[PDB]
């Protein structure tokens, strides 16, 4: 269910019709999207890894 | 070296696969509403008469 | 999802003949190819810029 | 709303047996669509009609070769190449040649959808799976292809019980056209005097307590519903025959598929084996519970192959088109805007076709075998 | 045989790997177009 609300698939997805719209902004996905890469660069900032 | 001569890079690495992902992913939609945006604007302006 | 676990990859690239002749020991059964038959605009997979 | 568990209950790929035994001659590019090859027959087989004779008395004679596949022994004594002391230009000799061939044929199927269907649709990965039928249909297809292709070209045929033809074929009367023991031990007699090179070996006990010897040398390839018959069958002195898997287990390797030995043949059940359906004699009330179909309003018996194939028998001819597809060339193209039928705009109902050539050509006919017989329900 | 292994690979082996890489291959190229 994460997965589901973070892909926007399963119960994530919009309902369908016909004359209307589809969209859906991604919270779930950005909120991830800064977080990812604060946390990543830590472990790569030096050429050794273990001390 | 005795591997496969070939170096793989991915942009937007997706966990436990190969490949990468673009931006693109996340701005189709928006592209769109933009695009439609603009055009009835110009719809306003081009059709009355002046 | 990690290219070193790999079993095999396949590559496709255009050479011309001179090429194969520059290292001749490398490669055999010149004689029996057919040159106009694989050519880039006979094969479509293959993707180029080509005209 | 509901909770849909995202588990995709699918079914898998059916195996194929005859298709791995096929080996694949490729077919070179701006050369027709035919393959041929030379046979030369010996010096003293019938098949060797030729015009060259001198008989030892120093005429003309119609026969080239010496004696055909003759064994009498008179025969033999009469067409002997003797000499003379002054001996010239008394026994001559004729040979010849035979050419066999074979073509490639043509197949391919489509399928549509639309780009509605493809989003809105609730399940995600639907065309993963629709390509994965696809590609199942696709292997189904050939391998039905090439069995129907081997059932007939057989060149020795043994109808079971004391039919003659298809037609013949019949479950009531006096002998039912069913296995027998003898049928197959004719069939291994026949084989054997074909010259036919074996496939398995004897095998020996083991030292644990029911194992049991299996001279077999010879696959046979039965389809299921013949299985019920082949375990009841029978020896001459009225014992079991069917020898299971069961006690040779140890001390040997169990093929794929294989259900158990009998006499020379080790059976090797197959799923998809194909069967003429109401071909033969027309089913009465006194039906003993063998299997019939419907025929025109009125029913016939059934007739099933239990087919044998010898080495070296047959080659399937194979088209490699491009450099990169060795068979099924695969087209997907998505229902964008510009894939759009041009009188039609909003852009959809994209598809996906494959297409293939297919053709066989049958080396030497005299190995492969056949025994027609009726199954039971 | 063009060498002196006792199993050679032959073409068919590589052209049915290529075959049965392909479906995913193509599915894949999709996304990039």
């Amino acid at each position: 269910e994460w997965n589901d609300l973070m892909r926007i698939e399963g119960k994530a997805k919009p309902p369908k019709v016909k004359g209307r719209s589809q969209v859906q902004p991604k919270l779930v996905r950005r909120q991830a999207e800064w977080r990812y890469s604060a946390l990543t660069e830590p472990f790569l900032g030096s050429n050794k890894l273990f001390k | 070296d005795g591997k496969l001569p070939f170096v793989l890079i991915p942009y937007m690495p997706v966990k436990r696969d190969m490949y990468g992902e673009p931006d693109a992913e996340l701005l189709g939609d928006n592209q769109a509403v933009l695009g439609a945006v603009m055009r009835g604007m110009i719809d306003l302006l081009g059709r009355s008469a002046n | 999802g990690d290219i070193n676990k790999a079993m095999f990859a396949i590559v496709s690239f255009e050479t011309c003949k001179a090429d194969l002749l520059k290292e001749k020991d490398r490669y055999h059964n010149l004689n029996k190819i057919d040159w106009q038959s694989s050519a880039p605009v006979n094969e479509p997979d293959h993707a180029t810029t080509t005209p | 709303t509901f909770f849909w568990l995202k588990k995709a209950i699918i079914t898998a790929r059916k195996e194929q047996y005859f298709m791995p035994l096929a080996s694949v001659t490729n077919m070179p590019k701006h050369y027709g669509k035919t393959i041929k090859v030379y046979e030369y027959v010996p010096l003293l087989d019938d098949r060797n009609i030729n015009d060259q004779g001198i008989d030892a008395s120093g005429a003309t004679i119609v026969n080239g070769n010496l004696y055909g596949s003759s064994k009498d022994i008179g025969n033999i004594t009469s067409k002997l190449p003797l000499l003379t002391e002054n001996g010239g230009r008394v026994n001559r000799v004729g040979f010849t040649r035979i050419a066999r061939e074979g073509s490639i044929h043509k197949f391919g199927f489509f399928y549509e959808f639309t780009q509605e269907s493809i989003d809105f649709d609730s399940d995600d990965g639907l065309m993963e799976h629709l390509s994965r039928e696809l590609m199942n249909g696709a292997t189904q297809i050939t391998e039905a292809v090439l069995q129907k292709d081997l059932l007939a070209a057989a060149g020795t045929v043994l109808y079971a019980g004391a039919a003659t033809s298809d037609a013949t074929i019949t479950g009531e009367g006096s002998t039912p056209s069913v296995v027998s023991y003898k049928n197959l031990m004719r069939l291994d007699q026949i084989l054997t005097e074909n010259r036919t090179p074996t496939q398995t070996t004897i095998i020996t006990g083991s030292r644990m307590i029911d194992t049991k010897v299996i001279g077999a040398t010879r696959v046979m390839y039965v389809g299921s519903e013949l299985v019920p018959e082949l375990k009841a069958m029978k020896d001459l002195f009225g014992n079991k025959a069917f020898i299971e898997t069961q006690h040779y287990a140890d001390a040997g390797t169990i093929m794929n598929g294989e259900v158990g030995s009998i006499d020379k043949f080790r059976i090797i059940q197959v799923p998809e084996m194909l069967h003429w359906a109401g071909a033969g004699a027309q089913a009465t009330g006194a039906n003993p519970g063998y299997r019939t179909s419907m025929v025109s309003g009125q029913e016939h018996y059934d007739v099933y192959p239990m087919l044998v194939v010898g080495d070296d028998s047959f080659t399937s001819i194979g088209f490699q088109t491009d450099g990169k597809s060795l068979k099924f060339t695969v087209m997907t193209k998505m229902p964008g805007k510009e894939t759009a039928d041009r009188n039609d705009p909003y852009g959809e109902t994209g598809f996906s076709s494959i297409k293939w050539y297919y053709g066989i050509l049958v080396k030497r006919p005299e190995r492969l075998a056949l025994i027609k017989t009726v199954a039971p329900l | 045989k063009l060498t002196s292994w006792k199993n050679e690979l032959s073409l068919q082996a590589l052209k049915a790997d290529l075959d049965a890489a392909k479906p995913s291959h193509t599915a894949m190229m999709i996304k990039v177009k």
